[PDB]
């Protein structure tokens, strides 16, 4: 129509328009979100301890010349300031252990670990420590686009072998994204004290490009050598008394000692996309230089003003929207009243009328910290978002009289402001000006509020606790910490293996309990380390395969359970589904309820008969392989015998239900016209194949002396009777019949008329067959193959073994039975094949229930086979997770 | 069977290690730590300890120490 | 231009080829450029490997 396809194209047009005009605006501008922090500060870990605890108060500067390290001292102290070799102020903070590392961990040579800068070592720590608190399993990142754009400076080396040194003091150290298996940039920049600030508006230009999805932002510094305090000391710029003051009466810009912070940060659409959790909102920066000033190192007024009107324009934003400012403080004689005049002049001009502008300084606080100092910063201002109150330290009473501080709206933060939440939402700025003369200004706002969340849990539910990952970390030991990082003063539920960041996929040690009452993990588990345990699964494993192979066995006859459980059929709904499914194919053609008969239910028939007791215990193994392929485990060589040929060519898919079902009942209703006419023998196979020739009357192998002979009537108990004066392990033989016997007979082919309906379909997986010892195929099977089955001899110990040096190895045998049977007990290492043998059972034959199947699943998560825990766990939230322990001396080459 | 312990303190001695028996058997040596002429160096030993030959696809041929059965 | 990262393969030096293949793609991509006008490709080639 030519008055339609013209609206098309005007509808297109708009459309097109409106997308290009949110494209642009998205390219000049973004918000980037925060997800988590982490920091290695001098006197304790990070976060709240050595935060909004210490913050609160201050103090620091516990001075304290590093005795660890070399640094000869009573030669660098000395009172005269004009002293040659020596320096004056023997002050100033450090940190409590520098030569701390773990090495096993990372995978490095101890050789080469002591010829390595503590730089590299802590930035490692902190990293790992960074991704653990997000919620992001640190193992996923691999093969991501994430990069990493930090800011490190050269601090001494070592001044006393076919590699290394010269390495490993090499700056630039991306190496973080070797061992984690990164694939974004990795950038080392060098801007003086102001350089972590640089790097971070790096960063956001890349989260900006669609080159890399997330960025890893920070700074480090470790002062090994004495250098820095003897130099500055020759330069009288260093004062005594080293607790830096900003803004008030004193002049040292005391250069303190080391310091390293990360941060993480990612676009916001992304992280509300993928549901991370989002601290605090990056919306714009600005960089410039000081150009020619009156000196190298000299503070101009007028580019800090250009800078902050800069990032103001940048922000789209208005100077009067910003309620608290952190400056760069470095308490001197001349950068704070540099400093505050152009505070006044850009942000001052009738701010509000009665709001003042807050100001502080962490450095007031903490110290200089060298070129992590910029970032620092952040790692207050978000904190002041996170608990509605401003950490106004100022250790300082009287303001500097130089600056006109009065006539102003902006107010030193003498003591401390609330800081709630509510309207106006809340804005912060940040600030660093370096040596060399390039200055930087932020912008930071806080995050959306979206916090809802939902209770559940407090029932029975039996819930898995598998180990808060026993790894790498020396095969012992460090489970100490595992079983005493779990005390719980009130909490409950908090999944440790869910998808939270804290899975480290165990590296290699592994470890389990289920429970649903109290902690038990202070038991057997945490003097495991040193000890036994009573009822948990402990496990040796080398992840040898991260991803084994999966086969199932099928073998029943004989189990024969009182009831195959119940609570399970109540609790689990596939289980149900499975079991009504069956019932309602079998319904049409059989009066007998497979369920009616479980529940043990009034009216049931007894366990007695064959025709109730060989299709039941089929109902139920097909159900059970349907709860193991929920938790994805997914077989591949199902190879079960006797009655469960039928339950394991169902679950390759070469059947239906209901054609296997019928068949069952057919083949038990046309068994049961043939009673008390046979049974079979339990023991050496020549031994019998040569005793058995003075009758004229073999079963199954399922081992060297597990191997089941055909029999005949009562003189077979006789003969029995007779070996049982001998040795040879003569047992007992379940109810009578003559399968895989001459002595079948009677109907016969009547059997092949009868069962003859089926319509085979080629196999999903593999049928391996236990009568031929070689893989079937679908379409194959016949009546006269199940009739070849219940008369011919079956082979199953000499197909185990086979399947045993076969390709797929693995050694799962997992044997889904209500009973163990597992008659097979390993007999594999004599098979040339590997040596990490799982052979796992399944329910259990008395104690089975739903706690027994995640027990069993527990005991089967033992060396390299997966599952997945969440199922177990439908509806729940993370809840927190600490660290990795053990670090040693190194000691950096001392002499 | 004997060399094992020739083979574990020979691997202690080239990595640095001096405890000679704090070494997973059943580790791949990535994992423990390795690189490129490390490998020669412990060739080097093992012919001056053994005698045997130095083919250089030893490391590749068996990376865990438990499978370091291959001599003589 | 474009950037990346080798990431986890063999030693810290020796790098790797697919980071190479995936570079040059990317470069090649972002200016929107099929493979078959560039003349002449200078090398970062020094002696072994």
């Amino acid at each position: 129509t030519d008055s339609e396809k013209v609206a098309e194209y005007l509808r297109r047009a708009t459309l097109d328009l409106r997308a290009a005009r949110q494209r642009i605006r998205e390219l000049e501008s973004d918000p980037i979100a925060i997800v988590s922090m982490a920091c290695r500060l001098p006197g304790g870990v990070n976060t709240p301890q050595r935060l909004w605890e210490l913050l609160r108060e201050g103090g620091e500067t516990l001075s304290g010349f590093p005795t660890d390290r070399g640094w000869d001292l009573a030669r660098l102290h000395h009172p005269d300031p004009d002293n040659p070799g020596t320096s004056y102020v023997d002050k100033g903070g450090f940190l409590d252990d520098a030569a701390g590392f773990d090495a096993e961990f990372f995978g490095v040579s101890p050789r080469e670990a002591a010829a390595m800068d503590p730089q590299q070592r802590l930035l490692l720590e902190t990293s790992w420590e960074l991704v653990e608190n997000a919620g992001i399993d640190p193992h996923s990142l691999r093969g991501t686009a994430t990069g990493v754009f930090l800011g490190v400076a050269k601090f001494g080396y070592g001044e006393d072998g076919y590699s290394v040194t010269g390495v490993a003091p090499a700056v630039a150290s991306g190496r973080i994204s070797y061992t984690m298996g990164l694939e974004g940039p990795s950038i080392s920049v060098d801007t003086a004290c102001s350089s972590s600030l640089v790097a971070l508006h790096l960063a956001v230009e890349s989260l900006r490009k669609g080159e890399s999805s997330m960025a890893v932002v920070g700074g480090a510094a470790v002062m090994a050598t004495p250098g820095v305090f003897v130099d500055f000391s020759r330069q009288r710029a260093l004062a005594a008394d080293g607790r830096s003051k900003a803004f008030g009466a004193g002049a040292d810009g005391f250069g303190f000692s080391e310091g390293v912070t990360l941060v993480l940060l990612e676009r916001l659409s992304e992280a509300r996309r993928n549901g991370h959790e989002v601290l605090a909102v990056v919306r714009g920066s600005a960089l410039n230089q000081d150009g020619a000033s009156n000196g190298l190192s000299a503070p101009s007024g007028p580019a800090q003003r250009r800078v902050i009107r800069q990032a103001l324009e940048s922000c789209g934003l208005e100077p009067g929207d910003v309620d608290a400012v952190e400056a760069h403080g470095t308490g001197t004689a001349l950068g704070d009243p540099i400093e505050a005049n152009a505070l006044l002049d850009t942000y001052g001009r009738d701010r509000d009328a009665d709001r003042p502008l807050w100001l502080g300084s962490v450095k007031s606080n903490i110290g200089h910290t060298q070129a992590a100092a910029g970032v620092t910063g952040l790692l207050k201002v978000v904190l002041a978002l996170r608990n509605g109150e401003l950490p106004a330290t100022l250790h300082v009473e009287e303001p500097t009289p130089h600056v006109d501080w009065s006539s102003g709206g902006v107010a030193l933060l003498a003591g401390n402001q609330p800081w709630r939440r509510g309207e106006r939402t809340r804005r912060a700025a940040v600030s660093a000006f370096g040596i060399s003369g390039t200055n930087a200004h932020v912008i930071v706002e806080e995050a959306p509020e979206r916090e809802h969340r939902e209770t559940t849990a407090h029932d029975g539910r039996p819930v898995p606790l598998v180990v808060s990952a026993r790894t790498t970390a020396a095969l012992r030991a460090q489970a100490a910490q595992i079983a005493e990082l779990l005390e719980r003063p009130d909490a409950d539920l908090a999944g440790v293996g869910l998808g939270l960041a804290t899975t480290r996929a165990r590296h290699e040690h592994r470890a389990a309990v289920v429970a649903s009452t109290r902690e038990e993990a202070v038991r057997g588990l945490r003097e495991i380390a040193a000890g036994a345990a009573t009822a948990d699964a402990v496990v040796e494993g080398v992840t040898e395969v991260d991803g084994r192979n999966v086969v199932f066995l099928f073998p029943g006859q004989g189990s024969q359970w009182a009831g195959m459980g119940a609570e399970l059929l109540s609790s689990s709904p596939v289980f149900a589904g499975k079991i009504r499914a069956c019932d309602e194919s079998m319904a049409p053609m059989q009066d007998w309820k497979v369920s009616d008969v479980l529940r043990q239910a009034p009216g049931a028939p007894g366990l007695d008969r064959v025709d109730v007791v060989q299709p039941v215990l089929f109902a139920v193994m097909v159900s059970l392989a349907e709860l193991w392929r929920s938790y994805g485990v997914e077989p591949a060589a199902v190879v079960g015998h006797s009655q469960g040929e039928i339950a394991a060519a169902h679950v390759a898919g070469a059947l239906t239900l209901e054609d296997a079902a019928k068949l069952v009942v057919g083949r038990s209703r046309l068994m049961r016209s043939l009673s008390g006419e046979g049974g079979m023998a339990a023991v050496g196979e020549a031994a019998v194949r040569e005793r058995l020739r003075p009758w004229q009357d073999v079963a199954a192998v399922n081992g060297p002396r597990s191997v089941v002979v055909s029999g005949e009537p009562g003189a077979l108990r006789a003969f029995s009777e007779d070996c049982a004066a001998e040795g040879i392990r003569v047992r007992d033989i379940d109810v009578d019949y003559a399968s895989h016997s001459p002595q079948i007979e009677r109907v016969r082919e009547e059997l092949l008329e009868t069962t003859g309906d089926i319509a085979p379909r080629p196999a999903r997986v593999t049928f391996h067959s236990t009568v031929e010892s070689r893989s079937m195929d679908g379409t194959e099977l016949d009546a006269r193959y199940w009739y070849r089955n219940l008369r011919e001899t079956v082979r199953f110990a000499d197909a185990v073994t086979r399947l045993a040096e076969s390709g797929y190895d693995a050694f799962i045998e997992v044997s889904p039975h209500p009973v163990v049977v597992q008659a097979v007990e390993e007999a594999v290492e004599e098979a040339d094949g590997a040596e990490d043998a799982v052979v796992v059972g399944s329910l259990h034959r008395d104690g089975g229930d739903l706690s027994a199947f995640l027990r069993s699943m527990a005991t089967a998560h033992v060396s390299g086979v997966d599952i997945r825990w969440d199922v177990a766990l439908p509806g729940a939230a993370p809840f927190a997770l600490p660290t990795y322990p053990f670090q040693r001396k190194r000691y950096w080459l001392q002499p | 069977e004997n060399l094992l312990e020739l083979v574990a303190n020979a691997v202690a001695e080239v990595l640095g290690h001096e405890s000679a028996a704090e070494i997973n058997v059943r580790r791949a040596f990535s994992e423990l730590g390795l690189d490129s002429l490390n490998a020669m160096a412990l060739r080097k030993r093992l012919s001056a300890s053994t005698g045997l030959r130095l083919p250089a696809s030893l490391v590749f041929d068996h990376p865990t120490v438990t499978a370091l059965a291959q001599h003589t």
